[PDB]
């Protein structure tokens, strides 16, 4: 509600990589990923383009996030445990969690102290910063994806992938 | 600004009724057996999960034909647009170029 | 503005020791595949509020190679396990 | 399995090309991360337990060294946005990008990334493959040559000689005795790049050809130094004679053309009144030799021919292009007025 | 080395998702792009060894119209300029 | 070969009508005159806004007046 | 910076809502065409929308006429025409497409106008040499000068490679 | 330096062209007339007088490629020495005219042993 929606999802976010960045057991890994994946969705999903950001669901989240966790069964199955119950886990935890808010602390608390942390400031509402309007064409964001001018850039991910298999349908 | 305020009702109500389903006759005065009875018709199992071949070779070839959707996720986009014939012959590169990943994993699958 | 530093703190999911080290290896490519979305977001906020309208292209394909890469790093994960049934990066044989 | 072992091997050198013919940072992210995916495979082939060790410890060397060039991609994108292969317009860029680049080629930090992939591989036969990987960031350092700190570039070449020299007297494997060296001569050609960037790839088409030459060589029998004994009197004396005369050039003594590069890389350090940077690393690579004399002491002087058996059959491995190779590695110092005229 | 096999034969490879100001599919343009075009006609013949010391000009505006950087301090100052007294009357403009 | 289409449509006729789709897809586009008109309608729909031009010397055509007999031929649609 | 003052602002601005301006709409642009297109010109032609103030008004003053002229003549059929297509949902034109011949019973007839069916926005017109045409735009500092060139005469090497010793 | 990715310019034909009976090209091949007897001594033959067909066409090819390869080299220095003395010729003030003095100025050290 407030202009400040933006700034409190990325703090959620950064924090949501030091949940899995230290050492959690890696079922809670998952539960690292899909809290910023969403997260971090819900930032992109401002500033006009949501086509982006909801992709991020479906490949990434969608596609990724099941074999991570389709995998941690068939390897690395050994009896499961939780983090926070282990004296590694903690220390690490809370080291990052001081400069998560350290950073905030200053950076636009004070006036303008000094010269050398005072260049970028909090908000206020030129985050966004887009002023004017435009028109009825797209966001856009929305007449970008082109199977026009680029035929080199299809051409080559068209065929690496194609060697993906080939390299996988070996080994295993 | 209700996107948004539309989901937290629908969470808040979800996470209501399970506390109050599980967690509130949770503390009810029975006797309450806590004996290892609580595993069915595997008892002991003294063994650690196995690994299947058949069951992880599933998980990477999903994967490798999820992405080129997303490469084909803009057709319908790809219609009001200039120049077409190479629209249109770079947009059946693509459904080949996914064809061909079969025929070559097709003469190998395995019991899947 | 602050939405740029925080996320530039959260690129700091590499940090190195914790980018192959402990064991449960599974924990290392973890935030292999983790260092992106703190590169899909920090592309996907500058190509958009300035109206590039043609680099927008760019981070739709830059899943699709972290995406195909990791898959191939996940492969070879679960051949260390093949063998042994542990990944446990303490596991080292060849010397150097 | 032989067609595709083509289709691999062919987009290996597909994945470098765009490397070189590229206008754009987005391609030549696209140029050396599918050699990453497409090296994977010839890793494997027989499929042994260190094989499968030793390739994993290759991967995420080469997925971070990957990863932090995109970093450095999208830091410039804030600056100016061109995206052409040029100066970097910031130095928060340019230090993030060629020490990131610095372990594809690997330098003296960044260490082990060199003797523990090498060693060890049950595909000793090659691994020549390995002189693409240096090829590939070579190829990307030239356009980026005029935006560097200058003392950075120097104290990962200036450390290169320094720790590649003393890191394989302690040796016996020769594949480590190759994988070191290796790093020595990535150390010559980075301390040169500020001053005059060609004159450059001299040192590196004479390492490529000194050291393919060495590999075809080695594929009769070689594995150990020991076993490097007992074929003079066995397999050919005159592949002594041969495996003499090419080290003896590798070393760098001017009746051989590995002496071709220094002597014309210091009319380039000198002319830049830079002269006590020459006469550290000039007589930096002389125990760089020691490696080769105490390798020449075995097979040259008939050191213990022992275990009788006899090959009395004839020899059928290709050695291709191989008569062609100590002929224009060796012989070649006097038939070079310019060859940096060819090149430039 | 720079091959430049796309000079020669008249392909372009990529080239056209380089710069701020290249084709812009249906003809929107970008926040900075009247800087751009002008920058870009400073140094094209000039060897860019003297284009860093010359032009000089050009270039810094461009800068400063993408971060915006002494405009929004210029701007955070009037913040500190007044606003201690709001107080001290000068509520300036009134509604609306 | 004229039985191997007869006698593998009696045992998987599966990727049989995967082909046959497959086929006579690529084949029409080089066929039919639709096509082009495909790109004949998809050229004359205005997204922005038309900015006008100068008289200087020519004067070519299409004068201030846009109802005039000025502009080209783009009302075949409305009687099509 | 320098701004026009507070004056040459507060015109008689045109208060109707969005559905009765795109109403009528469409017999609107395509016959007054003497303000509007050139002020495209004052617009795209030159930039720095603070020098072009007049045909501004000159647009917004005979659109001031056009619904004035509207609401004399006949104004029952019109009233009731933006009525049905205000019954809302992307305000479509194939609901009223009925009703809409009984609101141009007389626009072609009493008053005297036309339907511009599909020849309109598009077919990029001239106006007239109106203003002084704004050469010297924005800026247009300065090239600056380049580097002469060499064309000469290419004659082989002077004494021959000339490295360390090598004669030839 | 213009007229970019060639192997050798059109721009190159005022130039002499290298012409035979060089003694480098005598000897781009010589090396190759050693490589050809190497190419017996490898492989047990044991001639060193074996099959010609095998020890010609190493003639052939360093001798072709050697004369095709020094075309650009004599060119190279060609267009090296003519961009110098044009910038040579422009800009008189970083290239004085020196004074001719003879032994009737100079009082040089004066050392003796
Ligand atoms: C030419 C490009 C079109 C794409 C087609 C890709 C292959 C599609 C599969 C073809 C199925 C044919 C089945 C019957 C073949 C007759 C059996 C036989 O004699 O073996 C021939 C076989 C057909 O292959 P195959 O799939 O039937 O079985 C071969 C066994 N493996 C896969 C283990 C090698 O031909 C070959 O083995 C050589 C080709 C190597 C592998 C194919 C990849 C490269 C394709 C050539 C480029
Ligand atoms: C220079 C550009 C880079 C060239 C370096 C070599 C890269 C080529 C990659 C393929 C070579 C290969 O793998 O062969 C090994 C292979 C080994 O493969 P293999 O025999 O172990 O396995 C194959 C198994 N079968 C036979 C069943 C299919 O063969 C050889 O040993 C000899 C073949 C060619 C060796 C390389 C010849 C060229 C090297 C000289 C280049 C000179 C450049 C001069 C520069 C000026
Ligand atoms: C190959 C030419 C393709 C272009 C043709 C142009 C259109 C022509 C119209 C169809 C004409 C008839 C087509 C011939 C079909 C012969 C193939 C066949 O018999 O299959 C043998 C074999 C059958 O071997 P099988 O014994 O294991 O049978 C199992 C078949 N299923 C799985 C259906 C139960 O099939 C193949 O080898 C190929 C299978 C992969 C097919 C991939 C489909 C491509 C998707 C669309 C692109
Ligand atoms: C001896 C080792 C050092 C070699 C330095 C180069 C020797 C020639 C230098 C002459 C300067 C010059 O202008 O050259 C152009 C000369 C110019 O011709 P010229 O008119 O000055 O004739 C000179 C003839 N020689 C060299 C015999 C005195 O042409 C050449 O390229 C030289 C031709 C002969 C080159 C081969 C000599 C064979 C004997 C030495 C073999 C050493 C090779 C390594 C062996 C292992
Ligand atoms: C589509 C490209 C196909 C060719 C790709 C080749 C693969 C890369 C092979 C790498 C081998 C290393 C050689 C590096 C030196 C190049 C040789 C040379 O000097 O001639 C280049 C010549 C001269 O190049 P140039 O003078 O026109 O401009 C390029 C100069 N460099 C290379 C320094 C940037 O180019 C050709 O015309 C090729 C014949
Ligand atoms: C005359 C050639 C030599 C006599 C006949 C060949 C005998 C022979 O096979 O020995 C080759 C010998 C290699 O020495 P080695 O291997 O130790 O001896 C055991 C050989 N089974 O030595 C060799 O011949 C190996 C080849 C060395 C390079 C060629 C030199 C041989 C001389 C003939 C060429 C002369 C022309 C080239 C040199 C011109 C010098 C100006
Ligand atoms: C100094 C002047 C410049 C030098 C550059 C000249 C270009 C390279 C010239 C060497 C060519 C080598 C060659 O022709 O093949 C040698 C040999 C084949 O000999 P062959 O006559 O076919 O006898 C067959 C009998 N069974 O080879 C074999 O024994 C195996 C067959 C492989 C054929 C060789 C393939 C390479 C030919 C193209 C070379 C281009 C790359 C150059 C690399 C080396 C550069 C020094």
């Amino acid at each position: 509600m407030m202009l400040y929606i933006v700034f409190i999802l990325s703090v959620i976010f950064v924090m949501g990589f030091v949940g899995f960045s230290s050492k959690p057991s890696p079922i809670y890994g998952g539960l690292g990923l899909i809290v910023s994946g969403g997260v971090g969705c819900g930032i992109v999903l401002n500033f006009g383009g949501s086509f982006l950001g909801l992709m991020v669901f479906l490949i990434y989240l969608g596609g990724m996030m099941v074999v991570f966790g389709y995998t941690t069964a068939m390897a690395t199955e050994q009896y499961p445990e939780i983090w926070l119950s282990n004296k590694a886990v903690l220390g690490a935890f809370v080291t990052g969690l001081l400069m998560e808010f350290f950073m905030v602390y200053y950076v636009l608390k004070d006036k303008e102290v000094e010269v050398v942390f005072e260049f970028n400031g909090l908000g206020d509402w030129v985050i966004y910063d887009t002023g004017d309007s435009g028109f009825f064409s797209e966001e856009a964001m929305g007449i970008a994806a082109l199977y026009s001018y680029g035929t080199w850039l299809v051409i080559v991910t068209g065929w690496s992938l194609l060697i993906g298999v080939v390299v996988i349908m070996e080994i295993t | 600004m209700n996107l948004m305020l539309a989901l937290l009702t629908n969470f808040t109500l979800a996470t209501l009724l399970v506390i109050i389903a599980f967690w509130l006759p949770q503390l009810n005065v029975y006797s309450e057996k806590t004996s290892p009875y609580e595993c069915g018709f595997d008892p002991m199992g003294s063994a650690r999960l196995p690994f299947s071949m058949k069951f992880f070779l599933v998980a990477i070839t999903f994967l490798l034909f999820d992405l080129e959707i997303a490469l084909l996720l803009p057709l319908p986009w790809a219609s009001q647009t200039a120049n077409l014939n190479t629209m249109l012959t770079m947009a059946l590169f693509l459904i080949i170029l996914l064809a061909v990943s079969l025929a070559y994993e097709w003469t190998q699958k395995g019991l899947e | 503005s602050m939405v740029y530093m925080n996320i530039m703190m959260a690129f700091t999911v590499s940090l190195v020791g914790l980018l192959m080290y402990r064991s449960h290896l599974m924990s290392s490519l973890l935030c292999l595949e983790g260092m992106m979305l703190s590169l899909f977001v920090m592309a996907a906020l500058t190509i958009l509020n300035s109206h590039f309208t043609l680099a927008s292209m760019m981070p739709i394909i830059l899943l699709v190679f972290a995406a195909c890469e990791a898959a191939l790093g996940l492969s070879l994960l679960v051949m260390v396990s093949n063998t042994y049934g542990t990944d446990y990066v303490q596991n080292l044989n060849l010397l150097q | 399995n032989p067609i595709i072992f083509i289709i691999i091997l062919l987009t290996i050198m597909l994945g470098t090309i765009i490397v070189m013919i590229s206008s754009h940072w987005l391609l030549v992210w696209i140029g050396f991360e599918m050699n990453m995916l497409a090296i994977i495979p010839i890793m494997m082939k027989n499929h042994n337990p260190r094989a499968t060790e030793a390739s994993t410890k290759y991967f995420l060397t080469q997925s971070t060294a990957s990863m932090l060039l995109m970093m450095a991609v999208i830091i410039n994108l804030m600056f100016s946005g061109q995206w052409t292969v040029m100066k970097l317009f910031n130095p928060m860029a340019s230090m993030l990008m060629t020490m990131a680049l610095a372990m594809k080629l690997g330098m003296a930090p960044f260490h082990f990334w060199v003797p523990e992939v090498t060693q060890g591989i049950p595909l000793s036969s090659g691994l020549i493959l390995l002189t693409w990987q240096k090829l590939a960031p070579m190829s990307v350092l030239y356009q980026i040559f005029p935006s560097i700190n200058l003392n950075l570039i120097l104290t990962l070449s200036v450390l290169s000689i320094l720790i590649g020299g003393w890191g394989g007297l302690n040796q016996t494997q020769l594949r480590k005795i190759m994988a070191y060296s290796s790093i020595a001569h990535m150390g010559w050609m980075t301390a040169v790049l500020p001053y005059n960037p060609t004159m450059t790839l001299l040192n590196l088409i004479i390492y490529i050809i000194m050291t393919s030459t060495m590999f075809t060589m080695f594929m009769a029998n070689s594995t150990t130094t020991t076993l490097s004994l007992s074929h003079t009197w066995n397999k050919t004396p005159i592949m002594t004679v041969l495996i003499l005369a090419t080290l003896l050039s590798m070393g760098g003594l001017p009746p051989l053309s590995g002496f071709m590069p220094k002597w014309m890389i210091i009319q380039e350090m000198t002319k830049n009144n830079s002269i006590i940077l020459p006469t550290f690393m000039a007589i930096t690579a002389l125990l760089n030799l020691y490696f080769y004399m105490r390798l020449t002491y075995s097979t040259t002087l008939t050191m213990f021919p022992s275990t009788n058996n006899m090959k009395m059959k004839w020899q059928f491995p290709l050695m291709k292009k191989m008569t062609f190779l100590p002929t224009m590695v060796v012989l070649s110092t006097m038939m070079l007025p310019l060859t940096p005229m060819l090149s430039v | 080395p720079f091959f430049d096999v796309q000079k020669r034969l008249g392909v372009d490879l990529d080239r056209w998702m380089t710069i701020q100001s290249a084709e812009q599919p249906h003809k929107i343009p970008s926040r900075c792009h009247a800087f751009e075009k002008e920058w870009i006609e400073c140094a094209h013949g000039i060897g860019s060894i003297r284009a860093e010391k010359e032009c000089k000009i050009e270039f810094e505006d461009f800068r400063e119209c993408l971060l915006r950087q002494k405009t929004m301090k210029r701007l955070h100052a009037i913040r500190r300029q007044r606003e201690k007294l709001i107080k001290e009357g000068k509520y300036t403009p009134p509604p609306h | 070969v004229a039985a191997f289409l007869k006698n593998v449509w009696a045992k998987e006729p599966v990727l049989v009508a995967s082909f046959a789709i497959a086929g006579l897809a690529v084949i029409l586009p080089t066929l039919s005159p639709y096509t082009k008109y495909s790109l004949m309608i998809n050229r004359a729909t205005p997204y922005n806004y038309p900015v006008p031009l100068r008289d200087d010397g020519n004067m070519p055509d299409v004068p201030s007046h846009p109802q005039d007999p000025q502009g080209p031929s783009l009302e075949w649609l409305k009687r099509l | 910076v320098e701004l026009p003052s507070l004056e040459d602002l507060k015109v008689q601005e045109v208060k109707v809502s969005s559905s009765v301006l795109k109403a009528a709409a469409h017999h609107y642009g395509a016959q007054c065409d003497k303000p509007n297109k050139e002020f495209m010109l004052c617009r795209w032609e030159e930039k720095d929308p603070r020098r072009c103030l007049e045909e501004g008004k000159l647009v917004n003053q005979c659109a001031l006429e056009f619904f004035r002229q509207i609401k004399r003549h006949c104004a029952e059929p019109f009233t009731e025409y933006w009525t049905c297509i205000d019954y809302s949902g992307l305000q479509l034109f194939r609901r009223c497409r009925k009703q809409q011949a009984q609101f141009d019973e007389c626009v072609l007839d009493k008053l005297g106008w036309v339907r511009p069916d599909l020849g309109d926005l598009s077919k990029v017109t001239k106006v007239k040499t109106d203003r002084p045409l704004p050469e010297n735009p924005y800026h247009s500092r300065a090239r600056p000068e380049p580097n002469p060139e060499v064309e000469g005469d290419l004659k082989p090497a002077r004494h021959g490679s000339r490295l360390f010793f090598w004669t030839m | 330096g213009r007229a970019t990715f060639q192997f050798l310019p059109d721009e190159a034909r005022s130039l002499p062209p290298p012409k035979l009976t060089d003694p480098r090209l005598a000897f781009v091949g010589f090396l190759g007339y050693c490589s050809g007897l190497i190419d017996n001594a490898i492989r047990r033959r044991p001639v060193l007088l074996a099959g010609l067909h095998r020890q010609l066409l190493y003639i052939t090819s360093f001798v072709f490629v050697g004369y095709y390869l020094l075309k650009r080299q004599d060119y190279m220095y060609a267009v090296r020495d003519h961009d110098m003395f044009s910038y040579i010729k422009s800009h008189p003030e970083d290239f004085p005219e020196k004074d001719k003095k003879t032994y009737g100025e100079v009082f040089e050290e004066f050392h003796p042993v």
